[PDB]
This record gives structure tokens, sequence and C-alpha cells, in this order.
């Protein structure tokens, strides 16, 4: 079962099939929790739907800000959605050697960023592009 | 000279707050409004140097900016049109607006971020 939904943007429709669209943030998925001086774990996830229930595929580009306002790009990432089922991470790379430290990583299961609020970098952020896909691509 | 509340950073004909508290750029707009206030309309580029000069500046804080779907532009929550401050951005990638270290970036509105109220004068 897969109910159809866009909730990962709220004034944009998604593709049609097969056009692409640019998608910039991060959710901050323990927002509940963390909106409540102690350094705490902030897990964030890319700007993915989960329930998008559409032949599409998800390719992105994570990224923190440094103290200098330099950008680095610590990862690259891959889904896939169906029409049938809910989106499935198909791939992480790493930038080597890690570029930042042991306070900021990508966890394996999902393609959720977990962080160390007492972090020296700021949140981080995936550039993703959404391209769906045409009947029987 | 009006007095300013607690906690609040004071420049010319403004009172700012900066939250600690990372949400939607809606919920961000309805924080603002329960406090009496509205995100923060940038005047020039010398209110966006002290903020950033007295803000963690790292990250990304809302503004009262965004991408009415009405009008079909960007427009200031004040109902004032955008026009060149820039936006920076190689793509549209979000409808909402937010000071990111000192350049202000298009963002998507659903992402969660800190954001900067403002209380300014209009008055006796
Ligand atoms: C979406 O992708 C799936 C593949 O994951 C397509 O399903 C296939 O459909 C054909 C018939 O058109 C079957 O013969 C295959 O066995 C199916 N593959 C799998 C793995 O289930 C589906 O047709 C695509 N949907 C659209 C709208 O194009
Ligand atoms: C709405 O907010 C905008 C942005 O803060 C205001 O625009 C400024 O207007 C002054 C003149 O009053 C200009 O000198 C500035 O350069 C403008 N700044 C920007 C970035 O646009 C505008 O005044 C406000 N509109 C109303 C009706 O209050
Ligand atoms: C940053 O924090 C790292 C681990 O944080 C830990 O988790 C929190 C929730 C508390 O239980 C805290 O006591 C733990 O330390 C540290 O390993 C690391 O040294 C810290 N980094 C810096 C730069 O201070």
């Amino acid at each position: 079962s897969c109910v159809k939904k866009f909730t990962v943007s709220e004034r944009r429709p998604p593709p049609e099939p097969g056009k692409c669209m640019s998608l910039l943030g991060s959710t901050l998925v323990n927002k509940q929790a963390a909106n409540k001086p102690v350094t705490i774990l902030k897990i964030f996830r890319c700007p993915v739907e989960e329930y998008l229930c559409m032949n599409a595929t998800w390719s992105g580009r994570l990224f923190v800000r440094t103290q200098d306002n330099r950008e680095i790009i610590f990862g690259n990432i891959s889904f896939t959605s169906t029409d049938s089922s809910p989106t499935t991470l198909t791939g992480i790379s790493t930038l080597k050697p890690w570029p930042l430290s042991s306070d900021l990583w990508i966890h394996s299961g999902t393609g959720d960023i977990y962080m160390f609020s007492n972090a020296s970098f700021s949140d981080p952020k995936c550039y993703i592009t959404l391209c769906v896909l045409r009947k029987n691509a | 000279k009006l007095e300013c509340p607690q906690d609040w950073l004071s420049h010319r004909d403004k009172c700012f707050h900066v939250s600690q508290v990372s949400n939607t750029w809606k919920e961000g707009r309805i924080d603002c409004d329960k406090k009496g206030a509205t995100l923060l309309l940038i005047q020039d580029q010398e209110e966006l140097r002290f903020l950033l000069d007295s803000i963690e500046k790292y990250n990304s804080f809302w503004i009262g900016l965004s991408y009415t779907l009405t009008d079909m532009n960007w427009k200031w929550i004040n109902g004032t049109a955008f026009n060149s401050l820039k936006i920076t951005g190689v793509t549209e990638n979000g409808s909402c607006a937010a000071i990111s270290g000192e350049k202000v970036t298009s963002e998507g509105c659903s992402s969660d971020n800190r954001w900067i109220c403002q209380k300014e004068l209009n008055g006796t």
C-alpha cells in the first residue's frame, strides 16, 4: 500500500512525468524533543517524500557551513520511489578523508544525518534533485 | 525613544528577537505573531550587518520574505514587493527566504530553521 502525498514542498507541485525539481533544506526529525545548555543529539532528514507513490529518483548533496562562511559538502545520497512502495534509500557516499569532526555522521539504514548540538559548524542541509519518471521508463 | 522588551536587541527604529528553536517558515511566522511582532523585514545592509555581528551566525534564520502564490512574486510579509539586496541561488529550490551566514538564500518552506522576529515603530 502507498497513498500519494507531497509535503516536502508546500508552495510548489511535484514534477510531471518526466521532469525534475530542485529542493533545498532539511527537517529536524526529533524537533519536539530538541526544541525543549546540555549538548543534545539532533537528527536531520533530507527533503525526501516517504509516500511520493510514483516512480522517481532523488539525488542529493549534503553540506554544512563553517564558522568562516565556507560550505563543506560532506556527502552524496540517492533514493528511489515506486508507485507501489514507500521511498527507499539506494546509496550514500562520504567525502574521504572525513572533512568534519565526529560530532556529525550519516546513518547507513536511513539516510538520516545525526549531529551533536556542540558542533563547530551549522545544521546539515540537502540540495536534492527530484526527477519523476515517465510511464514505463 | 521607545522602551524595547526584555532580552530583545535594539537597533534604530526596531526591536529584535533571535529564536533558539528551529521550525518551518509558517510556524516561525505564527511564533512572531504570538509575541506581537513580525518576521524580520531587512531595511538595509547596515541592519543586516548589525545582526550578523551580534548573532551562531553560520546557521540559517527565517526572514519575513517568501514567494507568495497569490501574487506569483517574492514579497515581504508587509506587502512590499522584493527588489535588488539579492536572493542567492543557482536554481529555484524553495519559496521561503532566510539569512544564510551573510547572504540571503531561498530554501524550502517545510525546512526547519531558527528565525528573527522584529517590533518596529509606526507612530504615537
Ligand atoms: C513503476 O515501476 C515499476 C517497476 O518497479 C513498474 O512495474 C512493472 O510493470 C510491468 C508491466 O508494465 C511488469 O511486467 C513488471 O513486473 C513490473 N515490475 C516490478 C518490479 O514490479 C511500473 O509499471 C511502473 N509504473 C509506471 C506508472 O510506469
Ligand atoms: C516593507 O519592508 C521593506 C523591507 O524591509 C521596506 O523596504 C525598504 O524601504 C526603504 C524606504 O522606506 C528603502 O530605503 C529600503 O531600501 C527598502 N529595503 C528593502 C530591502 O526593500 C519597506 O519600506 C516596507 N514597506 C512598508 C509599506 O512599510
Ligand atoms: C561534543 O559531544 C560529544 C558527545 O556528546 C555526548 O552526548 C550528550 C547527549 C551528553 O551525554 C554528553 O555528556 C556526551 O559527551 C563529545 O564526545 C565531544 O567531546 C564534544 N565535542 C566538543 C567539541 O565539545
